[PDB]
């Protein structure tokens, strides 16, 4: 019971500590690596049209 | 990587497409040039043998 409300607080701050500064990084190189294909696939297409 | 080194490939000889168009188009502007000045010389040296064989005509 207590030890269970502890490792509950426990677990909320590592899920704090992680949405706040390690999801936004890794959600930034999902987003730079999503544009980069994206840009790949656009200069394939403007290849293809021109 | 396929689609990538397609695109470059594609990129390099669009590039190379459009230069030999291009040179393409002066090569036949020169070929007619070359066509016409061949025209002209041999209307011109016909003209010159019917004229020195007219002349020879007169002569005798």
């Amino acid at each position: 019971m207590s030890i269970f409300i502890g490792q509950l607080i426990g677990f909320a701050v590592i899920a704090f500590i992680i949405v706040k500064w390690v999801v936004p990084p890794v959600r930034t190189l999902m987003r730079n690596q999503q544009e980069a294909v994206r840009a790949a696939l656009a200069e394939s297409a403007e290849a293809a049209k021109k | 990587e396929a689609m990538l080194a397609k695109t470059a490939a594609d990129n390099r000889k669009s590039a190379e497409q459009v230069a030999a168009a291009q040179a393409d188009y002066e090569k036949e502007m020169a070929e007619a040039r070359a066509q016409a000045s061949a025209l002209r010389d041999e209307a011109r040296a016909a003209g010159r043998s019917v004229v020195d064989e007219k002349r020879a005509q007169a002569s005798g």
